[PDB]
RNA sequence: GGUUCGUGGUAGGAGAGCGUUCUAAGGGCGGUGAAGUCAGACCGGAAGGACUGGUGGAGCGCUUAGAAGUGAGAAUGCCGGUAUGAGUAGCGAAAGAAGGGUGAGAAUCCCUUCCACCGAAUAUCUAAGGUUUCCUGAGGAAGGCUCGUCCGCUCAGGGUU
RNA sequence: CCGAUAGUGAACCAGUACCGUGAGGGAAAGGUGAAAAGCACCCCGGAAGGGGAGUGAAACAGUUCCUGAAACCGUGUGCCU
RNA sequence: UUAAGUUAGAAAGGGCGCACGGUGGAUGCCUUGGCACUAGGAGCCGAAGAAGGACGGGACUAACACCGAUAUGCUUUGGG
């Protein structure tokens, strides 16, 4: 029996074109360039799930550095201080205190100075 | 002066044809560019007419076309464009210094969008 | 000589920003009561709006 | 409330009809008809007949006020293309698209 | 069921599967709306699968097996459609003008006048070749490189002794 | 076994049209509806084509008329420029 | 008022999203036609003019089909 290429092709290509929603010009209309754009988007998203983790740690460190220099410590001294003190609060939590509860951050910065 | 998409001899022929038409019919419809050239040539023919003497008649005769305007019936004799210029048109502008013609803007022609005008004696 | 790349829809549409007609220069006549080109004769009345013929 | 007329498969290229239809969009019908009368384009007469047809529809069928009408919508859709051939040099024939237009005008009160 | 060690990968080996058409058998859905089609923020580890609503208007799933014209993005692939270049190149040697007419509409059809061109031809016969193109009356979709009321075009009648 | 790019080259006036001096080469092109009930009449328009009205289960089924994807062409606008 | 500073808004046109159309003829459903076979039959026509054609035949007939100046049919036997 003959199997004509009916429907499966259109269904598969239309899904890929829908994933290219919002892309510029031909990239959200045409299967050949949409399929490239979607493959490339997935590759970037994979790469950026790793890069995101690096980027946020750089942001936190920069904020901890700013708040620590207001207490006459560098980031490198404060983090050494907190390690010697035995304080295990991570950079995301420290950066949060440095923006939202500076009084609490100053308390930890004192604990750091004491350990040094 | 305007070149009207024509060679020198073609342009002289065109100017003579239109000049005669305006003297014969007294009101013609043509393109704006043609009308703006015709006013110069027709007003000079009427000037020759106002001058009236044989020398001016022969200067006009060198330009005006040998066309019959009408047949008057006295026997019946024809009236030639040159006779009309010197016997009919010229005298009616005896007291008027210049400005024997006027151009009324009509509108664009269907087939080529050419801006058409009425040019008329007065 | 020949297009190196096809022109995108956006680029084609930008090029055509200036490919358009202007509105004709027209106005309502008093004697006619209808629109006419300025400095032209009004056919509705059948003469020049000012100068009677 | 609104009245529409369509001229289907008019033998004029859509681009050539659109450049004119763009003048009358949003205008009062009186001004629209004037604009078309004094726009020297092949499309102007064709669009005028569609617009006057739409106005007649508005007056006869729906009993709207003709003095009060505005061109609510006007647009040109592609019709079926006539395919022709022009003989070029060296025995080659080049395609000629004799394109057609569907010209729609909608008129409304205000 | 735990424990331990593993899980980058081209050619390539191995395995498990998804989906398509058809058949069988069971069991179903469907004019209270089948397939297809469109949309969506749903589900599965993937291939993929549902649900809901629009369109559609009569056929189609599911389970287990079976059989294959069984899966496309590339072949300067084949066929069709539609873009881009672009309102761009081009519109194929040449003199036209105005008045009058016709017509829904006229640079382009008809008439008049003037102008211009060929004239050992761009004139008159005639063979070949073509085969109705000839005449008359209607026509203006397409054809005519524009227009068209006109035509070697369309439709009727005719016409060659 | 095929179901209209398939199956014959040919589902349709196909070895036709068309190409070629000739031998020869050689297409494209299926579907209104159950029934013509194939849109009287009115309106704009020279016509074409529309808008009503009517028929029909449906006319967004209107003489090539089941469905009607994508490219491509437009109108409108929420956010951006 | 002056000065210094800051910030908004804009669309000739364009982008993204959505909605609604057009074009186009994919898809599904359908089948007038094909494809491969099986069983049986039949395997030749022609000077008594074949195969295959040309031109004709209708009230009007361009085409197809049918027919041959007895031409869109004639005689006869059966069926209905
Ligand atoms: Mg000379
Ligand atoms: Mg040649
Ligand atoms: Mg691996
Ligand atoms: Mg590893
Ligand atoms: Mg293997
Ligand atoms: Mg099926
Ligand atoms: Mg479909
Ligand atoms: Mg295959
Ligand atoms: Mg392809
Ligand atoms: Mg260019
Ligand atoms: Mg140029
Ligand atoms: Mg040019
Ligand atoms: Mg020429
Ligand atoms: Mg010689
Ligand atoms: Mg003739
Ligand atoms: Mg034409
Ligand atoms: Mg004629
Ligand atoms: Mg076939
Ligand atoms: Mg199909
Ligand atoms: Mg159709
Ligand atoms: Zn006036």
């Amino acid at each position: 029996p003959r199997v004509k290429g009916g429907t499966v092709t259109r269904k598969r290509r239309k899904k890929i074109v829908k994933l290219a929603k919002g892309y510029y010009g031909s990239k959200h209309l045409l299967f050949k360039v949409a399929n490239q754009a979607v493959m490339k988007s997935y590759q970037y998203a994979y790469r950026d799930r790793r890069q995101k983790k690096r980027d946020f740690r750089r942001l936190w460190i920069a904020r901890i550095n700013a708040a620590a220099r207001m207490q006459d410590l560098s980031y490198s001294k404060l983090m050494h201080g907190l390690k010697l003190a035995g304080i295990d609060i991570n950079r995301k939590m420290l950066a949060d205190l440095a923006v939202n509860d500076i009084a609490s951050f100053n308390t930890l910065a004192d604990s750091a100075k004491k350990a040094l | 002066y305007r070149k009207l998409g024509r060679t020198s001899s073609q342009r002289k022929a065109l100017l003579r044809d239109l000049a005669t038409d305006l003297i014969v019919f007294e009101r013609i419809e043509t393109t704006e560019a043609r009308a703006k050239e015709i006013r110069k040539v027709v007003e000079k023919l009427i000037t020759s007419g106002k001058k009236g003497d044989l020398h001016a008649r022969r200067q006009a005769a060198a330009f005006i076309r040998h066309e019959v305007v009408e047949v008057v019936q006295v026997k019946n004799r024809p009236v030639y464009a040159l006779q009309k210029l010197f016997d009919d048109v010229a005298p009616r502008y005896a007291e008027r210094q210049g400005g024997y013609t006027r151009i009324l803007k009509k509108g664009p022609r269907r087939g080529d969008g050419a801006p058409m005008v009425i040019i008329e004696l007065v | 000589a020949v297009p190196f790349r096809r022109t995108s829809k956006a680029k084609k549409r930008k090029r055509r920003t200036h490919v358009k007609l202007q509105l004709p220069g027209m106005n309502e006549c008093s004697n006619c009561g209808e629109y006419r080109l300025s400095h032209h004769v009004c056919p509705e009345c059948g003469q020049y709006d000012g100068k009677d013929v | 409330t609104s009245a529409k007329a369509v001229a289907k498969t008019v033998r004029i290229a859509p681009r050539k009809a659109r450049i004119v239809i763009d003048l009358i969009r949003g205008k009062q019908v009186g001004e629209a008809i004037a604009i078309l009368k004094y726009t020297p384009r092949s499309a102007s007469p064709i669009i005028e007949k569609v617009l006057k047809s739409a106005i007649a529809n508005a007056e006869h069928n729906y009993d709207l006020d003709i003095n009060n009408l505005v061109v609510e919508e006007a647009f040109v859709d592609e019709g079926p293309t006539l395919k022709r051939f022009r003989p070029r040099a060296q025995g080659r024939a080049s395609a000629i698209n004799k394109r057609t237009s569907h010209i729609t005008v909608v008129v409304s009160e205000v």
